[PDB]
């Protein structure tokens, strides 16, 4: 079946999310109200890198407990990822261009991320070039799966994989304790 | 012996000094302590951990602190990406001056090493380097140094209008001809014959801007060698401040 | 014949030092372990200097060692042989100058990664000409293998003695190293 399983399984995927972005240097380096920002926009496209690498084989049949083509978004997706064998330093960069996005509306440190996300790209572009060849081709195919992530929507989340379990908690308040938590 | 109302706050800007040595310590113990059945760090990689700390607790004693608080992050963090290495030194420094003394190193976790039996136990580039630093904790202790011009200088170089992009330069501006002539007066104030020892203090800052420009290669040399720990901090500094 | 070669064997040393000092991923290194290197890799790098220069040159009734001296002429000869071409020569060079095993090195990891991305990017310029990788490849290494019979010692009496008379090539290095700084 799905609904205490995988929640169980996504809700450890919000953990390892977030242990793995506490510790960045770059990042525990910054200010709580700025940390806080980034996560609480950024865990939702985050838990679906994680849940992608980890092959989460999920399906959630149907037999305010639906939406229709938003459960679709994820299944999409998650495939788009696994047809593409992404190896766990590009997802780990992935993550990366995600999380520090200076668009991001509530950022004072805009210009400290702008740098950032150019050493992300830096160090991906590196890394294509390092292991096969090309970087015109593989970087429109991870540009890709992230194009195809836009589209989630973090009330979908929250609500398919989540709610069972947090039930009438505030995913944002949520953040704050997991920024303080455990460690 | 009175300090001017400046000195007077900065003072109260300071960290402790009982309060970290127990967080940090604890926090290393911890590391080691720590389930991994590989990672061994070992003598090396757990100092890297220690001087990361340190330098947490330089951002801590930044932020909260009183002209550093007004100035918002982006130019905070420039700030901080440019003397990360020479406030990281210095601090290590003064606790020379303060707990220092004779073939005896004290580290800010507050333990204490031979100097000699460190020397020995470590590779010649490092030597080059730990010298190069005592060289300047000694001659300074002979400078009749304390907490009170310490506190003065770690706000000098924090506040280095040596910069170069950022709005807000007319603060440091300000704090930098503050503290300048803020220092100025205590020079002679609470001291009896000295007469040219602010241009002394003011004149071993770049004597120290160079021990850290080569504490820097020594960092990016034993990272190259894959010796520095996984998400080390002093590496990421130097990465965002070096290119 | 003397004072023709090893009035040129120095314009190699030179050249040879040169090409390794002027190196980025070398001037990162504490010079304790960046001297540790050409302290061994120089006689080598030497010959594959001269080698790469077609240094032709004789003997006479000049010394004794035979053995010293057969192994030498052995390794132009195989050089010259292997029709080495300038970028082969170069990354030949480098996988001398680079070996972990060196005793007294504290950089293993490093100079490893060095020793790999030589092997690496020299690989590619096979790739992209003389096909037939394991033949171009254990050719090249026999190059190599010849320089393991060669001391060091015999090479500073035979292109430097006549020109040095007793200060050591030691003493010379340790110049060298720091005067083009």
């Amino acid at each position: 079946k799905d609904p205490q399983v995988v929640c169980e399984a996504a809700s450890a995927g919000l953990l390892k999310t977030l242990r793995f972005v506490k510790y960045l240097p770059c990042f525990q380096i910054l200010p709580l109200d700025q940390q806080l920002v980034l996560v609480r926009s950024c865990w939702a496209p985050l838990l679906m890198l994680e849940l992608a690498q980890d092959h989460l084989h999920f399906e959630m049949m149907e037999i305010h407990l639906l939406p229709a083509a938003a459960v679709q978004a994820i299944k999409s997706f998650f495939f788009k990822c696994w047809s593409l064998n992404i190896d766990t330093k590009e997802y780990a960069y992935l993550k990366g261009t995600v999380l520090f996005n200076p668009d991001l509306p509530g950022l004072q440190c805009v210009k400290y991320i702008e740098g950032l996300q150019w050493r992300t790209q830096q160090i991906l572009t590196e890394h294509i070039r390092m292991m096969q060849r090309e970087y015109q081709i593989r970087s429109a195919e991870l540009n890709s799966a992230l194009f195809l992530l836009r589209f989630i929507n973090s009330d979908v989340v929250t609500e398919l994989f989540f709610r069972p379990i947090i039930g009438a908690v505030s995913m944002d308040d949520m953040m704050l304790e997991m920024l303080c938590a455990k460690l | 012996a009175s300090i001017p109302h400046l000195i007077l706050e900065l003072l109260k800007c300071e960290p402790d000094e009982p309060q970290v040595q127990a967080k940090i310590m604890a926090y290393l113990q911890q590391e080691q302590s720590n389930r991994n059945r590989q990672e061994k760090l070992s003598a090396f990689g757990l100092l890297c951990k220690m001087a990361d700390q340190t330098l947490f607790s330089i951002v801590e004693w930044a932020r909260s602190s009183i002209f550093f608080r007004e100035l918002k992050v982006d130019d905070q963090m420039k700030l901080l990406q440019n003397c990360w290495s020479e406030l990281l030194i210095l601090d290590h420094i003064y606790r020379q001056v303060a707990h220092g003394k004779e073939g005896t190193i004290f580290l800010v976790t507050g333990e204490h090493v031979d100097y000699s039996t460190i020397i020995s136990h470590t590779e010649v580039a490092f030597n080059n380097l730990l010298s190069l630093a005592q060289e300047l904790v000694v001659r300074l202790r002979s400078l009749q140094f304390d907490q009170r011009e310490f506190v003065c200088l770690k706000f000098l170089v924090l506040f280095s209008s040596d910069v170069k992009n950022l709005e807000n330069l007319q603060l440091v501006e300000g704090v930098q001809e503050q503290v300048n002539a803020a220092l100025l007066d205590y020079t002679v104030c609470n001291y009896p014959q000295q007469t040219e020892k602010f241009g002394q203090l003011l004149l071993r800052l770049p004597e120290l801007r160079a021990i850290s420009k080569q504490a820097e290669d020594y960092l990016y040399y034993k990272h190259v060698n894959g010796d520095v720990p996984y998400n080390n901090l002093l590496i990421e500094m130097l990465h965002a401040k070096r290119a």
